[PDB]
């Protein structure tokens, strides 16, 4: 009563009462696909098969490369070269996971490349230059790997991934890129600024100094014509450590929707007049992190303002409410919170919000 | 950062113009506010960021900025406006002030 | 909205005093606090400041260390403790306030002040 | 910290 064949080369048994049944993913992948009738009565699970495991064969080649123990910059370059083609939830999850191991390997090589003797002529300088060059290479490749992954036409794989895993994988994207940013900041030579940006992801890692009088920091300067985040000169001095502050701003286009509206703390009002009211992240995700702090609620001396633009600008979105994504590093699962953030002004094109934390 | 406020004294006539400047030693993008301390009273806010006057302040005043010399103009000295005007950098700490000009018919 | 400040009088040099500033009509947990003094026949001079959410303190180099500003939002009162007072501090101290939430607009604009506390050193 | 605006979409 519950057997059928799907377009992705997957047939099924007839489970007289919704019994488990799986068949391999279509020729060209390595995963499988389960699909049993929702009710024991005998009705196809309308959700269809879960193509959440199938992944392109490039996964295996990179896996052995991670084993070969080569410099992670080369592996990161190779990953982007493959992610140009059609993407899969398995490829997404594999790249997300890979971007976590490469950091560990880099950490190992950074620990290894440490002065271990008298600097005869330029040994320490050569080690530092090699590190900075390789680390700049890693983050430059990371902006490319995320450019490829957040391709607008690649949302089909993101939707295939279950709601629970799609927010978790996206949360890990936010976590691995900020780790890479802070690593780049820690390996900058003399308080310089690095800005590797692309159509989807824009990144600015800048190691600044708290000496004398300092200026404010704004990202992006004028690119994006909107969605601009800004800190204050006083905040820089507050989060200063021994005349050094590692700052990292990032703007993500085409990632917001993948983040689910779990436990959203929007404050609604009289405008709520829909029996089937829905919520939508109608704004590009802007992000800022300071002094190697992931999620510890660091309070700011002066507020942080972000004029995030509207994805869909018409009069069908009754009211706005600014939010922030809080996630537990251990579970990599998070939720939208309006805590410490208050709407300033709103209109059709943009919306400025004031938060107390970064 | 340090500023200067010249002239420190004047007797602008009722209805005529006052122009108090504010040499800013270092390039500070706007972020300068003029306060008015009525003799024996508390300084009140007049202009914010050398651009627009604060809600509630007579529209007679007007803040302008040339990039380095911030200026204030009282369109006409209504005789209930003779006091000491100041020039404060409101960009970042330290919140330094100025010498002070005194509109005294 | 009131910012009455008290705690003045004669204090022998190198003594210790404690300023109070009761704020009514608004909460100091979400509004800044600023201390600005005015020495006899001189100009307004910045003394200290506290962020209401971070407790970030910053004193003018003139009063570094000797002065410690506190913000007890519990009793809606601000305090400027004045240890090791020097004869260069004789002045009228005013506790001013600026709305933290709206900081970018009206940047550090002291909307409301107070009557003032006069302290003398002899 | 990721920042964005959550809106509505009356249907
Ligand atoms: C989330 O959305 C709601 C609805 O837009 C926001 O509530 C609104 O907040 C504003 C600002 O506080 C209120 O404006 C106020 O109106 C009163 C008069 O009613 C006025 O006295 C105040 O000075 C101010 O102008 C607005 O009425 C209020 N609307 C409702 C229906 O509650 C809320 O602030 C948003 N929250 C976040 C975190 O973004
Ligand atoms: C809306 O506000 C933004 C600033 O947040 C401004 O740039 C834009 O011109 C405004 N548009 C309208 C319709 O007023």
């Amino acid at each position: 009563s519950c057997e059928a064949v799907e377009a992705r080369e997957i047939m099924w048994f007839k489970t007289r009462q919704g019994q488990i049944a799986k068949q391999p993913c279509p020729a060209g992948t390595i995963g499988v696909s389960t699909y049993l009738c929702l009710a024991p009565d005998g009705i196809w699970d309308p959700q269809g098969p879960d193509l959440s495991n199938c992944s392109s064969p490039w996964v295996n080649h990179i896996t052995q490369k991670l084993k070969s123990g080569e410099t992670a910059a080369n592996i990161a370059r190779e990953l982007a070269e493959q992610t140009r083609n059609h993407l899969n939830a398995g490829d997404i999850t594999y790249s997300v996971r890979a971007m976590d191991q490469l950091v560990g390997l880099l950490d190992v090589q950074l620990r290894n490349l440490t002065p271990g003797g008298k600097d005869s002529a330029a040994r320490s300088l050569n080690k530092l230059q090699k590190r900075e060059r390789s680390c700049r290479a890693y983050v430059q490749a990371m902006v490319e790997t995320v450019n490829n992954l957040l391709q607008p036409q690649a949302l089909n794989a993101w939707r295939d991934l279950t709601t629970s895993d799609q927010l978790r994988a996206a949360t890990m994207l936010l976590h691995t890129v900020e780790e890479s940013a802070f690593v780049l900041a820690d390996n900058l030579l003399k308080t310089d600024i690095v800005r590797e940006n692309t159509d989807n992801i824009k990144l600015e890692v800048a190691r600044l100094s708290t000496e004398g009088n300092l200026e404010d920091l704004k990202f992006p300067e004028n690119m994006g014509h909107g969605s601009t985040i800004q800190l204050s000169a006083n905040t820089l001095k507050q989060n200063g450590r021994n005349g050094e502050i590692r700052v990292a701003f990032v703007l993500y286009n085409n990632l917001g929707p993948y983040l689910s509206t779990e436990n959203a703390s929007m404050k609604l009002g009289t405008e709520a007049l829909s029996t089937n009211h829905s919520v939508i992240v109608n704004s590009p995700v802007i992000t800022a992190a300071i002094n190697k702090e992931f999620s510890n609620k660091v309070y700011l001396a002066d507020p942080v303002v972000f004029t995030v633009k509207h994805i869909k600008q018409s009069e069908e979105n009754f009211n706005p409410n600014c939010s922030f994504w809080s996630y537990s590093k251990r579970t990599m699962t998070g939720y939208w919170s309006t805590q410490g953030c208050r709407l300033l002004t709103t209109n059709k094109t943009h919306t400025t919000c004031s938060c107390n934390h970064l | 950062i340090q500023m200067t406020q010249s002239p420190s004294s004047l007797s602008a006539s009722v209805g005529d113009r006052v122009t108090i400047t504010c040499r800013a030693s270092q390039s500070v993008s706007s972020a300068v506010a003029w306060y008015q301390q009525k003799p024996g009273k508390a300084p009140k806010l007049l202009i914010y960021s050398a651009s627009s006057l604060y809600s509630g302040v007579p529209s007679r005043f007007s803040g302008s900025r040339s990039g380095t010399d911030f200026t204030l103009t009282i369109s006409s000295l209504q005789p209930e406006d003779f006091a000491t005007y100041y020039c404060q950098q409101s960009g970042q700490y330290p919140l330094t002030f100025g010498q002070g000009t005194k509109v005294e018919i | 909205v009131q910012l009455v400040e008290s705690g003045g009088g004669l204090v022998q040099p190198g003594g210790s005093l404690r300023l109070s500033c009761a704020a009514s009509g608004f909460n100091i947990s979400s509004s800044y606090i600023h201390w600005v003094r005015q020495a006899p026949g001189k100009g307004l001079e910045w003394v200290a400041s506290i962020s209401p959410y971070s407790g970030y303190t910053s004193y003018a180099d003139s009063v570094k260390g000797r002065f410690t500003i506190s913000a007890d939002t519990s009793k809606n009162t601000a305090y400027l403790q004045m240890n090791s007072l020097r004869a260069e501090d004789t002045a009228v101290y005013y506790c001013a306030r600026h709305n933290y939430w709206q900081w970018w607009e009206y940047s550090y604009a002291l909307d409301y002040w107070g009557q003032g506390t006069l302290v003398t050193v002899s | 910290t990721n920042f964005a605006v959550l809106m509505a979409h009356v249907e």
